[PDB]
């Protein structure tokens, strides 16, 4: 790691400015050689491995999608050839998409899930497993898309059930889950229904435990709540 | 695209 | 090169490519391939190249700017200490800065301005000679700093001198060149009054010759004489 | 900033 030589407390420290300017990969990097550390992760530390792996990745995605879009429409009837270039390029920036994923999950296996045993921490972790197998999934087709997918839904499964036995109806993390396996639901595994379900449901329960949160955390509450309204929205 | 968090 | 083995045709479509992806930092690698193949560059592949470059060192500038400030802050009254990490992060921003302009700096020297004759290609590379170098001087601090802004200088007169002789003063390159110097005089020479003379007498002589231009030309110009106007607005 | 191009 290049990353060995500097302090764990100066690696966090650099995380942060990164982020303020804006520097995503450069955060990423940051935050892995924290991770690489050893020691388990704090609360914020974890959002800000989140927080820049999410970016970095959504960056990726976005220009896969474009470039997905062009070679479909270079496949058509009536274009007539432009060469392997579409190809060739949507390939790089794949191989570049899973490198990152894989480097994810890498450190989420070795070792921060095993290490994990409150829930707040253990079910983040377990969500940000299904999310990077699910971009895996996103550009998969071959052999292993099936084992791709159950990958994902394994892992969101498992942070379910420990979200529901373990956090309240409102906790921020839990709907962020349920947020993200409904659009695994929707996107990935061709069942709008269990999408749509999870979503209302997990927006009904939070609801009715509002009135137990005080005023900031109603609204880091209310926000996710809002999210799972707008795919409702945009699914009925 | 769907919101994710 | 890492380009060495792809064919100039292919790394123009995927400079093409990346910019619809907004991959700049692969925008920029497939352009200095194609420069690396050593033929002179079209009006637009000159365009590919200065997008990319731009595009890369704007995003360097903008965070070296937030870095920066904060080290500026961190070394106030009344902060006590963060420990040199602020300082060492902005350097190596800093240094990664100063390689994207030394690497565009020798593709002009190496050998873009040498073989460029026609006022189109010649006032457009020794532009990019001076903003490259400007983007040097805005971080430079020690003994090299005077010459980095006199070779700043120096490019953009060049570059001046031939577009007066050989454009007209609607001409967008000369328009380009001109915008560039005078925040070249107002934010590194120290000189706001060349700075505004500058812009004004561009903006004036442009607007006389308006009336020789087609709806199209009209456009481009008309566009770059607005910065013009935005910059004495703010100067003034 | 001032405007550049
Ligand atoms: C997007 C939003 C609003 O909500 C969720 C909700 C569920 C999940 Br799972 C993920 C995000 C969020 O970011 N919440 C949050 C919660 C706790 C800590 C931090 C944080 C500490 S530091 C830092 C930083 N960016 N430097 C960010 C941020
Ligand atoms: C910013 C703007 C409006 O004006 C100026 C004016 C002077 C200078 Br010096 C620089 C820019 C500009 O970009 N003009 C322009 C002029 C000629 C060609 C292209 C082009 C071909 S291809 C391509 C692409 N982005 N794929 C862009 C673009
Ligand atoms: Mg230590
Ligand atoms: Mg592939
Ligand atoms: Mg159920
Ligand atoms: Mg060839
Ligand atoms: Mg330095
Ligand atoms: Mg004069």
């Amino acid at each position: 790691g290049a990353m060995g030589s500097m302090e764990r407390a100066s690696l966090i420290q650099k995380a942060k400015l990164a982020e303020q300017a804006e520097r995503y990969e450069d955060m990423a990097a940051f935050m892995k050689g924290a991770v690489e550390k050893g020691e388990e992760l704090s609360c914020e530390e974890r959002n800000l491995l989140s927080v820049a792996y999410k970016n970095v990745v959504g960056g990726q995605r976005a220009a896969w999608r474009v470039l997905s879009s062009i070679e479909q429409k270079s496949n058509e009837e009536g274009s007539e050839e432009k060469g392997p270039e579409v190809r060739e390029y949507r390939e790089k920036v794949e191989t570049e998409l899973q490198g990152v994923c894989d480097t994810v999950l890498g450190l989420l296996d070795s070792h921060l899930i095993k290490e994990a045993g409150d829930a707040e921490s253990r079910v983040f972790y377990l969500k940000m497993k299904g999310d990077y197998y699910r971009y895996l999934a996103e550009v998969a087709t071959g052999d292993d898309k099936k084992r791709i997918i159950d990958s994902a839904r394994s892992a969101y499964q498992e942070a379910m059930d420990i979200s529901k036995k373990e956090m309240p109806p409102t906790n921020p993390i839990r709907l962020g889950l349920a947020l993200n396996f409904s659009v695994f639901h929707y996107e990935i595994a061709n069942s709008p229904e269990e999408a749509i379900s999870l979503a209302k449901t997990t927006f009904d329960e939070a609801m009715a435990d509002l009135h137990t949160l005080s005023e900031d955390s109603y609204k880091d509450s209310t926000l996710i709540m809002q999210l799972l309204r707008d795919n409702l929205t945009l699914w009925t | 695209f769907p919101a994710t968090v």
